Parts: structure tokens; sequence; C-alpha cells
């Protein structure tokens, strides 16, 4: 039983790890990219009156 | 299903006056031991025999046992209004009083009165059928509450044993000193009540006269003031065992549920709501606003910080009109509360208990009557404040050898002074143990 | 005080992030009884197909 | 004595607070593993369909 | 025999036990790390337009 | 001629049980002087169930009555529907565990079960055909789940044939309302969870729930939590009282709910629940008791049950209804849901159907799923287990009477054990 | 069997839709009570599209209020014929909207809008074969615009294949109720060019130089105004509701209307509206009730067609009629005034005939137009949030709650593009 616990604890342990720091670098590049979309939709909007 | 009280010395039985009325005049008992027969207030005839029992056509008679050295105040009482209410050898009494020594009231004097009141007891107790504990009331001030109280705590242990102890000592205060000897038969009964009785609920005089000012708005108060509130609690955690309600905790429910560690046993006690009638319908009465009242520090029968201290365990009498989801929900709002801290080992701590009868007020008072009131017993660790204190005040005369001259003249010496001190550090120790 | 306020900023911000995944939770419990449905039509489609 | 009174208030609430925002944490990050495995699962009947 | 037949299950249940949370924790893997990439494909895309 | 012999431990069981002779008695049409005064015959035709028909016309439940302490027993007899409880029964100590399982387990159960037992046995030979025993005992205190395990005990070595139905109302997390609960709980479930023929949880965090959301009781108190409980217990058991078209015995829910032998700790629910207000805004149509039934805030137990995956499920209807719409709909869940269900077996939820509904009602719907989402409630009193014993806390009460670490090391571990063996299948 | 739910969002959506069920009770016989105390059978043929039978008779209407004060909601209740409703669908914060976009589409929409989907889900789940959603707010405040919007996306979002009316009071610049009435406008206009699937746009400056003229009225409090609004919104789909000669459902509608998917923007009035003492003498035939149909002070929108020009018209009538004169009339008008009319599309009229009049009447008509003349309203409420959006006024009421200025510059956008397109065709 102390074998059990102390493997399903490490398993536990390192899913915590994998999800937690997956998540922080998809909330980087989530922001990223929203900045990059809102550059995009400025530059759709600003090219409205330009002229040929 | 009785409880017997045993008061002893000054404040012993003055709050024994003050209860032994509460208690009466609660149950509708007349002042001469007999109930009105025209008019009967609605209770249950097996609720008034906790305290008062009957002795032949008509007549109510008190559990309970007043003892003192003095003649003074016990033959005042005897001329007081309880005349015929309390048996003639309820009220037990010598003729020269210990005069605030530990020693002479232990060793001297102690030794030929404590005989006869044991005996009393022992014949009553036998009485009684269904005998919950033994509840004592003293100060640990004095000499005459704390020597033979000792003495008698002892003798109750050696003679019974299994029923529970369920002491309410009066500390000196921080500030204000009643005597001046006062530390020392204070030190000498905590080391025997430490580990003889088996749960004390503390009291003090500063931690209510400031709770009297701010809530009462009485700016001199007195004993007499005091004690009726002191009754009030007593009351208030007997009331599961006198009356009926919802959610009963009998006198081994605070003892199954609030002393984890044999010698870990000391109890802060708080009383909400502490109202005059000019505010009583001014203000709007609720559980979360007693609940509150009661966890906030300065609602305190104990003058102590428990913000210092981590909570352990606390126990909840409530009275009158209380729904169990409303208690549910504040204790889960003071658990959520970010002020009051708990010790990491106890994810269960809050024993409620719920009884239907709401308090009763005695004409006269300052308190109103109200639909509600609340209780809480805490076993908390900011109580070692106190001894802590107490220790340090004591050294500074214990160096000395002053005053010490008395209590070796009437036959002990500094070897139980100095175990006294030692035993109480090692309960400051353990406090500081438990607190991790 | 300045270190008071700085956790309690992160303690709100923590609730938020709990709050947002909880919706998220929502969002996601109602696609998979969307999808399961799906599931059930396209294989009865299929045994009538065949 | 009003001073270092505020003080010991102000360190008590610090560190309780302390722990509730430990304790959200830890909250966050079952919350985190919950969701993860629900779109695991939504992703296996996803292929299904 | 009741602490025989529970070592029996008990060595059942560390072997079903084993082989699901390593499964489970690759295929979560393999899932996340493939969202990840698509997020990045998208990232490189808009720089290229940019 | 299929007798359920119910029996009821503590205050909390008692007053459960006075809830429960209240609701069966008034179904089954007696007074509470406690003779018959229904009207219709399908109602006469099974009072052997719960009654002992007496000479002078007072019918008598066969429900055993233990406690420690007359104020119970008072509490439950002074109240309505009290009168009719046969005063034989009334055992009862006079002394009182105080929420410790030693002093109800060990001393005065040990002494209070010689009495019980000789009730609970004349009372069982006193019937022909026995169906079962039922237990209505809380988990928090100690003349219920104290001397309520060892009279458990007892029953299935005197009985080692009979359905055992354990409604066992466990503790809370954030509902405390003792300290040493999680003690109390994990000790009786320990030798429940061995002895119990199907264990029915329950708790007091999702009646109040309940009560707030759909009944929108603005003060649910426990005359209205012990109403419910009284009307599920009162539900569990339709077939073996009342005619219908697809009976259902506690035999026929052991068999279709329990897959495995330590695996029988159920989750309840109760249909229809709707406000007063809204009684007669809303549609009592079979679609609408499932969609009720199969929700996650409709059950009995502070388990999420969206958690984990059903191993099995029954549903007892009770009323004239069509049984191709309650097997449409009961499949269409699983259609629906297959997720929430396990993959190796077909077919998860047996229903049934009884005729008649119950008073006041007109198609009623009781559910027991057994699920794997119940780890979850064991997992966080195992927590407080291994918290409290870390530290030893107030371990000298209980071995100050008898107790040793056997029991508590024996504990945590087949907690554990437990919820390991609800998590394997998931 | 076709059926449409109804959502009423806000204080002015919930007092329209509040009028609305009075009407539609009225007109299907039913009594404030829920029971029907009507007179012929062709009502309740098709009740089903906006009611349910919830036990005997008593009719539960198919709509969910939303807001977020309980001073509207319980005012509804307590107004005649806000005793049928059901408490469940109630929903309501109890903040304050604020009448701020931000505030009722990112902060108290993330706090109760899953809620709200949860209740029209269960509605939209409980009705078998769904046709649509109705939804009825304003487009000049902050939980008009922002609760209303985010659930019509949301519910785009989930059933994609609804068609979706909106009901949307925008604001006129005469009445101006309060300052940012621009600003929500534009961020509202905004997604439901892009989300929703036709708004049919009225105002209250046409909707009280109409009952200053036409009805002649003195003091027209808003339950003149709410009455007309009904009365429009009762017609819109009565094929449904009752058999026709040539019946026309909402898509139909929708079909014929829409050319591109981008100009669905509905400009809406009645016929006839005829004064009470002036009536007496008035003459109802076809060859009036279509003159005031196409009378360009009927219309409940400050822009005249006469300013613009026709994409496709709708007239519904209702009565018993000749076909052949309605025919007739919508060519003759179509031939007069050839200008107003786009030409690449002939026969820009589409005509539909329903068989049972309202309450009393006994013909009625209603017009829906596209004209491209609407594009006045949006070219004024771009005005004057540009008049704004220069010095940043009243915008940090919306930056703090956090959008940004790149969302108010793709909704002026947005707009600007959308009266290109309008004018581009004319
Ligand atoms: N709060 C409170 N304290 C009391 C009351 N009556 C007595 N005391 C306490 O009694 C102490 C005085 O010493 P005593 O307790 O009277 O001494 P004793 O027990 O009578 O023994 P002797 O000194 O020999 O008379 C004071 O410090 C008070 O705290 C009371 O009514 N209320
Ligand atoms: N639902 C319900 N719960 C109850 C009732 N009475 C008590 N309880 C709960 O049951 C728990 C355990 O009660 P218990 O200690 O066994 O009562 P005892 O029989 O006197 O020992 C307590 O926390 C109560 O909150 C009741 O009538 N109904
Ligand atoms: N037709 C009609 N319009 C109304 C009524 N009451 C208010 N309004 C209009 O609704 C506008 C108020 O917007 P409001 O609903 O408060 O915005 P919200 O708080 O975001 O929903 C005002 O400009 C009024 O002209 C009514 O009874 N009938
Ligand atoms: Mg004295």
């Amino acid at each position: 039983k102390s074998s059990m616990d102390a493997f399903r604890a490490g398993q536990a342990e390192r899913l915590k790890q994998l999800s937690l720091a997956s998540s922080g670098a998809m909330e980087t590049l989530r922001g990223k990219l929203a900045v990059a979309e809102n550059v995009l939709k400025l530059a759709e909007l600003a090219r409205k009156y330009e002229t040929e | 299903r009785e409880v017997i009280s045993i008061h002893i010395g000054q404040a012993g039985i003055q709050v024994g006056n003050a209860c032994w009325e509460l208690y009466c005049l609660e149950h509708g008992i007349q002042p001469d031991g007999q109930m009105p027969s025209d008019k009967t207030i609605g209770g249950g005839d097996d609720a008034f025999n906790t305290f008062f029992s009957e002795t032949g056509a008509g007549k109510h008679v008190p559990r309970c046992i007043f003892l003192d050295l003095e003649p003074t105040v016990v033959d005042e009482v005897r001329t007081g209004t309880y005349r015929q209410l309390f048996h003639p050898e309820q009220l037990i009494s010598g003729k020269e009083d210990a005069a605030n020594n530990f020693a002479r009231g232990h060793y001297t004097i102690g030794k030929e009165i404590v005989d006869l009141a044991l005996d009393r007891i022992r014949k009553l107790a036998d009485n009684c059928t269904g005998l919950q504990g033994f509840l004592v009331f003293n100060a640990v001030g004095g000499g005459t509450g704390s020597g033979l109280g000792s003495l008698l705590l002892e003798r109750l242990s050696v003679d019974y044993g299994k029923k529970s102890k369920l002491g309410f000592t009066v500390y000196p205060s921080p500030q204000v000193s009643t005597a001046v000897v006062e530390p020392y038969n204070s030190v000498l009964s905590t080391h025997s009540l430490l580990e003889h009785t088996d749960v004390a609920v503390m009291l003090d005089n500063e931690a209510i006269y400031d709770i009297c000012r701010r809530s009462l708005d009485i700016e001199r108060p007195t004993y007499t003031n005091l004690n009726r509130l002191i009754a009030q609690v007593i009351s208030s955690l007997t009331a599961s065992l006198r009356f009926d309600g919802a959610l009963n905790v009998d006198i081994t429910e605070f003892q199954t549920n609030l002393v984890p560690y044999p010698r870990i046993h000391f109890m802060l006690s708080s009383y909400a709501p502490i109202i005059s009638a000019e505010k009583a319908y001014h203000e709007q009465l609720s559980v979360a606003e007693i609940t509150n009242a009661a966890f906030e520090p300065a609602s305190m029968m104990v003058k102590c910080d428990p913000r210092h201290g981590k909570y352990m365990a606390c126990c909840l009498m409530y009275r009158g009109d209380v729904v169990p989801k409303d208690v549910n929900a504040s204790v889960a709002t003071i658990k959520t509360k970010r002020t009051i801290q708990f010790v990491d080992w106890c994810p269960t701590g809050f024993k409620c208990g719920i009884n239907y009868q709401p308090p009763t007020v005695v004409p006269g008072g300052d308190l109103a009557k109200v639909q509600r009131a609340v209780c809480m017993i805490s076993n908390s660790t900011a109580i070692g404040e106190i001894f802590s204190r107490l220790d340090h005040k004591f050294d500074l005369m214990y160096a000395k050898r002053a005053f010490v001259h008395w209590y070796v003249g009437e036959g002990m010496e500094e070897g139980e002074f100095s175990e006294a001190r030692e035993d109480l550090a090692a309960l400051e120790k353990d406090f500081e143990e438990v607190g991790a | 005080f300045q270190k008071k306020r700085r956790l309690e900023q992160q303690l709100e911000g923590q609730g938020k992030a709990i709050k947002g995944l909880t919706s998220a939770m929502g969002r996601l419990h109602v696609d998979l009884t969307r999808v399961n449905g799906l599931i059930a039509a396209n294989s009865a489609a299929r045994q009538a197909l065949a | 004595a009003k001073l270092d009174e505020t003080i010991s208030t102000l360190k008590l609430e610090n560190d309780m607070v302390s722990r509730q925002v430990k304790g959200s944490v830890e909250a966050r990050e079952k919350a985190l593993v919950d969701h993860d495995v629900l779109a695991l699962e939504v992703k296996r009947l996803r292929d299904i369909l | 025999k009741r602490i025989t037949e529970q070592f029996k299950d008990l060595q059942s249940k560390f072997r079903h036990f084993e082989l699901v949370d390593t499964k489970k924790y690759k295929e979560v893997w393999g899932m996340k790390e493939a969202d990840v990439a698509a997020l990045v494909r998208q990232l490189l895309q808009a720089d290229k337009v940019l | 001629m299929r007798e359920i012999v119910h029996i009821q431990g503590g205050q909390c069981g008692n007053q459960i049980g006075a809830k429960f002779w209240e609701v069966v008695s008034d179904e089954h049409g007696i007074d509470p002087t406690g003779t018959y005064h229904g009207d219709s015959d399908l109602q006469l035709e099974r009072i052997n169930v719960y009654f002992n028909e007496a000479t002078g016309g007072r019918y008598v439940p066969r429900a055993i009555l233990m406690d420690l302490e007359p104020g119970t027993m008072d509490s439950v007899r002074s109240g309505p529907y009290g009168q009719i409880f046969r005063p034989d029964n009334f055992v009862f100590g006079q002394t009182g565990a105080g929420n410790n399982w030693a002093k109800g387990h060990y001393t005065e159960g040990a002494e209070l079960i010689d009495s019980v037992l000789d009730v609970v046995r004349k009372e069982a030979e006193s019937c022909d055909c026995l169906q079962g025993f039922q237990v209505c005992h809380s988990l928090g205190g100690g003349t219920g789940s104290g001397m309520g395990t060892l009279l458990i005990s007892k029953i299935r070595e005197e009985y080692p044939d009979r359905m055992m139905l354990t409604f066992s109302v466990v503790p809370s997390p954030k509902v405390s309302d003792t300290v040493v609960e999680p003690y109390n709980a994990t000790l009786s479930v320990h030798q429940l969870v061995e002895n119990a023929d199907e264990c029915m949880v329950l708790d007091n965090e999702a009646l109040y729930d309940i009560c707030f959301r759909t009944l929108k009781l603005t003060t649910p108190t426990f005359g209205d939590l012990n109403h419910l409980i009284s009307a599920v217990m009162s539900g569990i058991t339709c077939c073996l009282r009342f005619p219908g078209q697809l009976n259902a015995d506690l035999r026929k829910l052991a068999v279709n709910l329990i897959p495995f032998p330590r695996l029988h700790f159920f989750m309840v629910g109760f249909t229809p629940l709707t406000s007063r207000g809204s009684q007669q805004y809303r549609a009592l149509t079979v679609p609408e008791l499932t969609q009720q039934m199969w929700d996650a805030k409709n059950m009995m137990c502070a388990a999420d049950p969206r958690h984990g995956r059903y191993l099995t499920a029954s549903a007892l209807f009770r009323g004239r209804m069509s049984t191709k719409e309650v097997d449409e709909q009961m499949l269409n869940v699983q259609n629906k849901n297959s997720s929430y269900f396990v993959e190796w077996i077909p077919n998860n939820v047996k229903s049934s159907v009884c005729d008649i509904p119950p008073k006041g009602l007109k198609m009623s719907a009781t559910f027991i799923g057994n699920s794997t989402a119940i780890q979850e409630m064991f997992k966080r009193v195992s927590e407080q287990f291994t918290a409290m014993f870390r530290r030893k806390a107030f371990l000298h009460w209980y071995t100050g009477e008898g107790m040793d670490e056997m029991e508590f090391t024996e504990a945590e571990s087949n907690m554990n054990d437990l919820v390991s063996e609800y998590q394997q299948y998931q």
C-alpha cells in the first residue's frame, strides 16, 4: 500500500506541474496573438480611407 | 438528571447568591421554596428536578452547597431574602476565616470542616440519581476559596473520580489588584488544579468591568452587577441538560468536544448579546450579529487577546428562536473570517447546541429580555499569556523571599513553591508545544 | 499595508481565474452533451445507410 | 503602544490572507487539471464522431 | 482469508492504476502539445502577414 | 407477506423514523390513534409490511427504537404520530454516548445490545416471511453510529441472508456540528462496508441546498429534511406494498445495482421536487421527471455525481404510465451521457414501475445510482482523519475506554483502499 | 408544430413584452388566471406556438424575462396578466445595470448569462421543432443592448439554424433619454449586423407622431406606444397560429425580404390605425388599407421612404379578402411609385393573407419594408458617436471595465460600411 500511494502521488504531482506550466505558456502565447490580431484589425480599418 | 454545585468562599457564595437567584426565578420558584398554585409557567415538572428537589408536600430545596470559613457572609445570606429556600445544612461555615493564606486555609483550618462538607455532599450525591458531575465556582486569589477549595477538589476526585469536574475560577486580573499577596495563592492552586479538575472555565474582573462599561454604560459597576451575568453564562451552558431543544449537548459533550489532550484543558467563555433596554429595540439582533459579537475579543469573560493565539475548539450554545441553518451560515462566515486562526490539525471545531427556552431577565437588572442568546466556550492557546504574566509577576516577589514567612510559619515550605513555579512553567511550555 | 494590499490583489486575481475556469467547464460540459447526441444520430444514420 | 498593537493585527491579517492565497492557488491548479481532463474527453468524442 | 484476497485485489489494482495513469498522462500531453503547435502556427501566419 | 423491519437509532435516526412512520402510516391511511381510516383497499392489502395488527384494531409499526437517553425517546414519542409505537419496543439507556464511538460501541452499547437484540429477535420471529432489515441511523453521533454498527453486525450474524438497507446520513465537511465526526464516521463506515447489503448515504448540506433551490423554503428545518428523507425511504419500497407492471424488491435492486461485493455505496434522489409557488406552473410528465432525476444537483449526497462514471443505476417510477417512454427516456439518457457511463456494462439502468402513486402527488420517482463519484465524500473524511490523527488529537478520550490504535490504523487503511477501488473504474 | 421562444431584455423590452403577452392572451381568449375563456377552436388549435399546457388549462407563456433589478419584475408581476409567467424564468441579478454597455456585456453579463442560457435552453429543448427566437430590447441603454445582445450572440452560436427576430427600439435624437445613447447604439448594432438575423427597428419619435396625428390622442403615455408595438409583433407572425389563404412562415418572410446577408434591418408599420372619433366615419376596404400601409406617415420609424429606395416590401393581411384585389393593389402601387423602387427587382412586394382577423377588427394589415432610406438612423447615430469619440467623453466608464479604443473604432467602421452598402445600391 505504501508503494501504491507513493506511485499515485508521483503521477498526480507530475500532472499538476505539466498542467500549470502549459497553462502559463498558453496564456503568454494567447496574449501575443491578441496583440497581433488587434494590430491587423487596426491596419484593416485604417486602409479604408487610403486612396487607390 | 441532576448536577451538584459547590460554592467555596466569598466569590463562590456571591456567585451562588446570583445563580441560585436566577435559577429559581426562571423556574418560577418563590423565594420561600414553593411554586404558586394559581399561575403556572410553561415547563416540564422534570425540568426543575435538575436543581430543586422536592421534600414532601410542595416544598422545593436546591441541590448545592455553600461553604466558607467566616460566619459573616454566610449569616448574611441566611438573613437575606432566601431564608427558607436553602436547607439549613446546605450552608456550611466555620468561625475563623482563612485570612488570605493558602497554607492557613488548607492545612491548619482546612482540616476540620472539609470532613463535614464531604459527608454532606456524599449524602446529597447518594440522594441524587443521575449525577451529571460536579461544578465548582470560586476565586483562586483568596484564602477560603483556594486552600480548602483545592483540598475539596482533591477529596472529591479521590472519592468519585468517574464524575466530571467543571471549575469556574476567578483569577487575578492584569492591573486591578484586589489583594496584594494574591499571586501566591493563585500559583499554588494552579499547581493542583492543572491536573485534578477536568475542565476549567476562567473568569476575570477587569474583563467584565470593561464589558459592563461599554455595552451596559454602568460607569461605576460592582460585584453585584458582574455576578448576574456570571450566573447567566452558567445557566446558558447548563440549559441543554435542564430544558429541551433541537440539538442537545449534555455535560459530557463539552469535555468530549473541547479537550483534545488530557493536560490541555482551559476555556475562555464569552456571552452575547450584552445589551441594555435602551439599545435592545434600537438595535436589530440576529444570529450573525450575536455570533460576531461573541467572537470579537472585547466580549470575553477573560482579559486576553485570542489574536495572539490559535483557537483549538469552540462550543456554541444557542437559546430561543434558533434555526439550525442560520447558525451554520454564521459559523461558516466565522471560519471564512480573516482574523481568528485555527491550529492546523483541527478541521472541525464548532460544537453547536440549541435550546428552545430563551433567556430570562432578572428584574432590576441591566440586561434586557431578548429573543435569543449565545454562549461560546473555547479551548484556545492564547490563554498561555495569562499564566506567562502570572509567572512574570510571581518571580519578582519570590526572588526576594518576601511575604513567605506566613506560609512557612503555618507549615508549608519553599519546596512546593518551587514545585508550583516549575509546573506552571511546564504548562506554559505545553501550550507553546500545542501551538505548533 | 503595502504587503497586505498586494496579497489582496493576488486573491481577487485567483478568484477571477477560478470563476473563468468554472465557466469554461460549463461550456465544455454542454459541448460534451451535444457531441454525444451527434454520435448517436450518425450511428443511426450509418445503420440506415448500410 | 497603539502603533505596535496595530502592527500585530496587520501581521496576523497578512499571514492569514497569505494562507488564503495559497489555498486559492491549490484550487486553481485542481480546476486546471479537471479542465484538461474534460478537454481530453471532448477530443476523444470528436474523434469518434 | 480476508487479508489474502485483499492482497490479491491490491496487486490487481496496482497494475490497473499504473496502466491507466501512464496512458492518461501521455494522451493529455500529446493533445495539448498539438494544441500549442496549432497556436504557434497561427502566430507564424500572423507574423508573415504583418 | 414480505416483511420489512425498521430500526431507528439515536436522536437523528429517531427523528428520521418519526417522519417515516408519519408518512407511511398516512399512506396506509391509519389515524394517529392507530386505527385504519383509509378508503381504498390496495392500501389495506399490505399493512403487514409495516404494521402488526393487534386486538382492538390498533396497528403498531415493526420498528425497534434504540438510544441512550430518554431525552430522545420522549422527543420522538410525544410528537405527532408518536402514540402508536409499541411501548415494549422502547429500549433505551439513560447515560448518553456523547459523540463518542467507544462509549456507544464497547461499554454502554455493549450492555444495551442484549436487550435490543432481544427486541429485534422477538420482532423477527413474530412475522412469517422476512423480506429485509433497514436501519435509519446517523454516522456522526455515538448512540447511532456506535451502537448501530454493533447491532448491524449482530443482525448479520443472526440472519446471514436478509437484505440490509443502511440509511446512513454521513457528516459534512463545511457543515461542522461536531469535532470528532471524522472519527465516528470513519470507524463506523469501516464496519458498515463489510456487513451492509446496500448503503444509502445521505447528508445535510445537500438537503439544505435542495430546500434552497427546488423547494425554495426560506427557513428549512429538520422537520423538512426528515420529511424529504421520509418521502425517499417510503418510496424505496413500492412493489412490496402495492401492485404494478414491473415490480422490484430489495433483492432485485441489489442484483441490478451491485456488480462487486464491496461496491454497494449508492447515492439517492427523489422526484418531483418543486416549490409550492410553482406547483401549478409545471407539468408532471415522464420526460420532466426523468430530466430532473438525471441532474447533478438533484441528488442527496455532497459528492457531485458528474465527476465519475455511473457503474449502474435504478429508477422506481410510480403511477399509471407508459413503459415505452419510460424505457425510451432511460435509454436516451445513456445514449446522451455515455461518457458518464462505464462501457463494459450494457444497460446500466434498471427501471421499475409501480401502479399506485403516493398520496398527494400523481406520479413519483426514486433514483438510486451506484456511481464512482461517491469516492469524493470519503476522500475528504479520510483527509480529516489523517489531519487529526497526525497529532493524536482527542485520542485520549477513545483510548481511555478500551480503544487501541488497531481500530484507527485499520480504518485509515480501509478508507484508503475503498476510495482506491472506487477510483479504479474511471 | 412550429413555435417561438420569447425573451424580454431590460425595462423597455420587459414592458413591451408584457403588453405583447396581454395582446396575445386576448387574441387567443385566455384569462389572467391562465384558463381558457375564448369562443372558437381556431385559436386553441395552435396555441402551442406561444403557450404550454401546464395542468388542466393553466397555459403558461414561452417567454423569459431578463433584467438586473427587481423593481421592474415586481411591476410586471403586479400588473394585469402578470400572473401567468413561470416563476422559474424570472431571471434577474441585483447589482444594477447602470445603463452601461460594459456593465451589461462584460461583468453582469458574465455573472448571469450562464443562467439565462440555462433557462432558455431548457425551454428550447422542451419545445420539439423549433422555428426561431424572438427578443425585445432597446439599443440605447446598458442592459438593453449589453445583456440582450450578448444573449443574441450566444444563442446564435448555440442554435445557428433558427430564424431570429430582434425588435430594437433605436434611440431618436429628439427624445434624448440619457447621455450615452449613441455609444450604446453603436456598440449594439456592431454585434446585431454580425450575429442576429433580422431586427425590426422602431423609434419613439414616430411612435409619438403616429399617436398625435393618426390616433389623435391627447396624452399618450407609454401604454399606447407599447400597445402599438404589441399589435405589430402580434401580426408579424399569424400564419402560424391561424390558417390562411396564402400562408407565410417567418423563414419565407426572411428569404423574400433580405436580398444580401447584411441588409436585414426592417422598418415596420401597422394598419388600420384609426382615431377613436373618425373611425366611425372611416371606410375599411383593401384599397385604403393599402394606401395607409404605404402612407409614409404611418411608418414606425423617423426615416421617410421618400428619402430613399425600396429593396423589398412585405404586406401581411388578416381577414377574409380578395387576393386579386390585393395583387392589383400592389402592382398599381409599384407602377405609380416606380421611382421609389429598385430597378433590378421585379415585383418588389411580397403579399400574404391570413384567414383570421384580430380581436374586434374585421380586416387588418402589417407592413415590413427593407428600404434603403433606413441608413438615416445609422448615419445620425454615427454622427452623434463621433461627436463624442473625438474627445473621449464618458469613455472611462468603459475603459475601466476593460474595453479598448479598438472595438469602438471597429463598431464605428462597421456602421460606416453599412451606410455605404445601403447608399451604393441606391
Ligand atoms: N468578579 C467578582 N470577584 C469576586 C466576587 N466576590 C469575590 N471576588 C473575588 O474575591 C477576591 C477577594 O478574596 P476572596 O476570594 O474573597 O478570599 P476568600 O476566598 O474569601 O478567602 P479569605 O481571603 O480568607 O477571605 C477578589 O480578588 C475578587 O476577585 C464577585 O462577586 N465578583
Ligand atoms: N437530517 C437530520 N439530521 C439530524 C437530525 N437530528 C440530528 N441531525 C444531525 O445528525 C448529526 C449527528 O447526530 P447525533 O450525534 O447522532 O445525535 P444523537 O443521536 O443524539 O447522538 C448531527 O450533526 C445533526 O446535525 C434530524 O432530525 N434530521
Ligand atoms: N415604447 C416604450 N419605450 C420605453 C418604455 N419605457 C422606457 N422606454 C424607453 O427605453 C429607454 C430606456 O432604456 P433602458 O431600457 O432603461 O436601457 P437598459 O437599462 O440598458 O435596458 C428610454 O429611452 C425610453 O424611451 C415603454 O413603456 N414603452
Ligand atoms: Mg475567605
